[PDB]
């Protein structure tokens, strides 16, 4: 029938973080060291990373009660999360008739090709790319894009998390509003909340591939150290 | 450990 100002509040509180946090012009990518096309790309993509995190982080703080979570439990949830939530974000890039991500230059055009030289294998790009084309097939409203991120990040369900009850509460919430928002706003949407609940499923197995491969990464110092700092604390394995 | 998070999430 109707959402409540509450609701209403949360959704607008997330588009802002969304908006606040996603540039469209890409301009700060000239900042990354360049694209290069044994590991050409990997630089380049490590840059790439590493802003997003920064990004994610930002979006975080600025979702209701993430703030309020101990400094422990915010960390638990952004280390597990942090490379789904990118997968999510990116979707925002991703184009189906390229089937790439197209971030406004030639230059930061990546095709599939480009993130096997930063030393990926197709047991996770094929996945990755099926994920983003099922998800640009929904045609979701940025509205329900925010949120599914929003409940990504706060899943207690996360190796790590101390306070399970109060971040559960809190995606508890947000899970809500989305199945509130989709049965008011979305016409003929009444399928939508069970196709996104499964893309979190989906996500989860993509994070445990990309766990894979990092490992593989980060085993090697030659390839390791071109990561950046950043992304080496984030997808690390320190407690 | 984890000194940029911290720094990041203020
Ligand atoms: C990052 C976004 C965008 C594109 C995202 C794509 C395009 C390139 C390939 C990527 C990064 C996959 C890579 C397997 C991640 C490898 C991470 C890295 C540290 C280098 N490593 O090797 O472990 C995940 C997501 C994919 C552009 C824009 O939408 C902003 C948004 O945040």
């Amino acid at each position: 029938h109707m959402l409540s100002d509450e609701q209403m509040q949360i959704i607008n509180s997330l588009v802002e973080a969304h908006h606040k946090t996603y540039d469209d012009s890409y301009s700060d990518f000239v900042r990354f060291r360049p694209p290069v096309r044994r590991l050409s790309m990997l630089p380049h993509l490590a840059d790439l990373v590493s802003y997003s995190i920064q990004k994610v982080i930002g979006f975080a703080k600025m979702i209701p009660g993430f703030r309020d979570l101990t400094a422990e439990d915010q960390i638990a949830l952004l280390k597990s999360s942090a490379i789904e939530i990118i997968m999510l974000r990116s979707n925002q890039s991703f184009s189906l008739e390229d089937m790439s991500w197209s971030c406004g230059g030639p230059d930061f055009k990546y095709c599939i090709n480009d993130v096997t030289k930063a030393g990926h294998t197709l047991e996770l790009l094929e996945p990755l790319v099926k994920f983003q084309v099922g998800l640009k097939k929904l045609k979701l409203h940025e509205e329900e894009h925010v949120l599914l991120m929003a409940i990504c990040l706060l899943s207690p369900d996360r190796p790590g998390v101390q306070d399970h009850v109060r971040i559960e509460a809190l995606q508890d919430r947000l899970c809500d509003v989305l199945q509130a928002y989709i049965r008011i706003q979305h016409p003929g949407g009444r399928l939508l909340y069970a196709k996104m609940i499964q893309k979190l499923a989906d996500l989860r197995s993509l994070n445990e591939e990309h766990s894979k491969q990092y490992r593989s990464l980060s085993f090697q110092p030659e390839h390791s150290m071109q990561l950046t700092p950043l992304v080496l604390e984030v997808f690390g394995s320190e407690v | 450990r984890h000194k940029i998070l911290h720094r990041l999430l203020q």
